């Protein structure tokens, strides 16, 4: 019960332990950098 | 020397079943050829087994990545050759294995250059194709018969007819019953396919996910796999509903979903720009498969997705804002959108025109009423008669 | 009979045409045995098939005007082979560039999405030097936005059909209802209150009676601009009872 599939080559190319959420891959890494401007950026209005 | 196993072969030739077996080793019969062995069957001589040299012949070209004569050998051979096995019943299921390599060839040598006379050519293939497709399917050799049909299938997506392939397959019955799973994946898998050109997404699916089943696993049968789930993450995807990441980490495929992966990533957030950019940035790797126009269609899916996102994130919005997250020119555009989402039972809202925001419907309460009752009796009775059915189907003991 | 039909076009009265066409009919049925699907693929045999394109091609645009939309797809179906089989000389006339599109956009209009875009997959390998879409971005773009669900650029392109226009103008009026009553369904769920200047604005009405017009077709209760569009117990438990003890 083996045929060689010769009709679908497989693809030619041109050249993390724990299961992930999605949001995991988000992984936007804004909100540390902008928060600082945030909070300040507040406090020297008020 | 070793033409001692293509005499051993020949000790398979007794009666009928042994030719399955016979081919399971032929599978890999050919890892060694020579031409001067090819002499050998030059003292070797028997038609019943003729063919079957022809297809040493053919393995042994395509194999020597030698095409040429391989194609013009299929012409001026196989047509004297293929008048002698239709008398044959045993034939048949030995020529499926040769009418596979037969337009393979032929398919890749299009890949050579572009000639009409490779469209009359093929013309004339799909011609024959349908004949002895209907005469097989009155000699009822069930083999060679899906093969044949799955070659066709083949060269109508070659080509860019679904419909004719699909009215084709209105008129087909499929030799069901004794298969090889393979073929039966390849079936499953154009058939999928072309239902879902057409549109119709959820019989796709179903298919599909039988071309994976169905799908032997080894380690050649990768290639197939990671083409259908290279299209299974789209009809998944079209359908509406996210694959999860595991998906997208299986084998070696996982190098070759990525634009799926990229994709994914621009539906779920409903971010239109994003998308489209990585359409334009993988678009050419999507084109070598036709998964291209399919995900072209997600345009719909995306921003489907940005309302009900901005839907389920505020209770009331000013059309103005939505307009903001989901970068559109107009409002007047917005409400069309909008109008059109609660439509398909995406919303659940309504829209205050004058101030122009869209508010989303409330639970209001109601427990205390009998409302409650009037529900749970209906999610009951829908359990009930699933437990009817379940035995009702149940009776074979 | 091969010169009528050039009197039929060349005379330029498409029901001349129309009715001029069945008695051709039949030489192009002896014809039909000897001409089409171009099988012999012969280089003398230019002159039957140059012919019978055109022959074909004004099958269609006179079939346009007169109804006969399913059989001229026909006589578009008998004309894939030509445009379709490679070649520079076979496949050039500009009735394609504008036939062609026509063709999608009667599958438009017939609401037959799956003929639809079926046929944008095959057109697709043929045409595959495909610039943009030069004139078939109609029919293409026309779809996708309402696909999408954006109506108003849709709308801008049946403004946009007059520049090369034809005939479709009738397809148009197909469209444009068949757009409305999408709004209008979809609207019916939107929301309940509207002022009619309102739905003017949304149905792209030049006018203010075509509202209530449409409204009245749609049953829609008016008020004065202003439009709105709107087992015991014991019982269920003996039910649940008789289920249990089947």
């Amino acid at each position: 019960e083996d045929d060689e599939f010769e009709d679908f080559p497989i693809d030619t190319w041109a050249n993390n332990i724990w299961e992930e959420n999605w949001d995991d891959v988000e992984v936007d890494d804004d909100f540390t950098n902008e928060l600082k401007a945030e909070l300040d950026r507040y406090k020297r209005e008020n | 020397x070793x033409x001692x196993x293509x005499x051993x072969x020949x000790x398979x030739x007794x009666x009928x079943x042994x030719x399955x077996x016979x081919x399971x080793x032929x599978x890999x019969x050919x890892x060694x050829x020579x031409x001067x062995x090819x002499x050998x069957x030059x003292x070797x001589x028997t038609a019943e087994i003729n063919c079957f040299m022809h297809l040493l012949v053919q393995l042994f070209l395509w194999d020597s990545k030698e095409l040429e004569q391989l194609v013009e050998f299929n012409r001026k051979v196989v047509i004297p050759n293929l008048l002698c096995y239709y008398n044959l019943r045993s034939l048949n299921l030995i020529n499926a294995k040769l009418w596979f390599y037969i337009y393979l060839s032929h398919e890749t040598l299009a890949r050579s250059s572009e000639e009409i006379n490779s469209d009359n050519q093929n013309i004339i293939l799909r011609s024959t194709m349908m004949k002895f497709l209907k005469i097989a399917s009155l000699k009822h050799d069930n083999e060679t018969k899906a093969m044949l049909i799955n070659l066709i299938l083949r060269d109508f997506l070659n080509n860019g007819e679904v419909d004719s392939a699909s009215d084709f397959i209105s008129k087909l019955e499929y030799p069901h019953t004794d298969v090889s799973s393979s073929l039966e994946a390849r079936y499953f898998f154009y058939l999928s396919k072309i239902n879902a050109i057409q549109l119709d997404y959820s019989t796709a699916n179903e298919y599909i996910i039988a071309a994976i089943r169905k799908a032997p696993h080894n380690s050649k049968s990768l290639g197939f796999l990671q083409q259908s789930n290279k299209l299974h993450c789209c009809i998944q995807l079209l359908m509406g509903d996210i694959p999860e990441l595991s998906f997208f980490h299986q084998s070696n495929m996982q190098k070759s979903l990525l634009p799926y992966y990229h994709l994914t990533k621009a539906v779920k957030l409903g971010d239109l720009k994003k998308f489209t950019s990585t359409i334009t940035k993988y678009k050419q790797l999507l084109l070598k498969d036709d998964t291209y126009q399919l995900c072209v269609r997600l345009r719909s899916n995306v921003i489907k997705t940005g309302i009900r996102i901005i839907s389920l994130t505020y209770k009331k919005i000013s059309l103005r804002d939505i307009c903001l997250k989901l970068n559109l020119d107009s409002e007047q555009t917005v409400e069309y959108m909008v109008s059109r989402a609660i439509r398909d039972g995406v919303i659940e809202a309504k829209i205050n025109h004058e101030d122009g925001f869209i508010e989303t419907t409330e639970l209001l309460n109601i427990y205390d009423s009998e409302d409650p009752q009037q529900v749970f009796d209906e999610r009951i009775k829908f359990a009930n008669q699933l437990h009817d059915e379940y035995l009702v189907s149940m009776r074979y003991p | 009979l091969t010169k009528s039909l050039s009197i039929a076009f060349e005379n330029g009265d498409y029901a001349a045409c129309e009715k001029l066409l069945p008695p051709i009919k039949i030489e192009l049925i002896k014809n039909n045995l000897l001409i089409p699907d171009l099988s012999i693929q012969n280089d003398i045999y230019l002159n039957d098939l140059m012919i019978t394109k055109r022959i074909l091609e004004v099958g269609a645009l006179a079939s346009i005007q007169t109804f006969n939309f399913d059989s001229f797809e026909n006589y578009f179906n008998q004309l894939k082979p030509y445009y379709f089989s490679n070649n520079h000389k076979l496949s050039e006339s500009d009735k394609k560039s504008k036939l062609i599109s026509l063709y999608l956009l009667n599958l438009l209009s017939q609401n037959n999405t799956t003929k639809f875009h079926s046929e944008l997959q095959y057109l697709d390998k043929h045409i595959k030097n495909l610039e943009d879409d030069s004139l078939l971005s109609y029919p293409i773009k026309l779809d996708r936005w309402l696909m999408e669900g954006s109506y108003q650029k849709a709308w801008d392109l049946l403004q946009s059909g007059s520049q090369n226009i034809s005939e479709f103008d009738s397809f148009t009026d197909i469209l444009k209802s068949a757009i409305r009553d999408e709004i209008a369904k979809n609207t019916e769920l939107s929301y309940d209150f509207l002022p009619l200047s309102n739905i003017k604005a949304l149905l792209f009405f030049n006018n203010e009676k075509e509202t209530e017009k449409f409204a009245l077709e749609r049953n829609w209760p008016i008020v004065n601009s202003k439009v709105y569009f709107n087992t015991n117990i014991i019982e269920k438990a003996m039910d649940y009872a008789i289920s249990i003890e089947n």
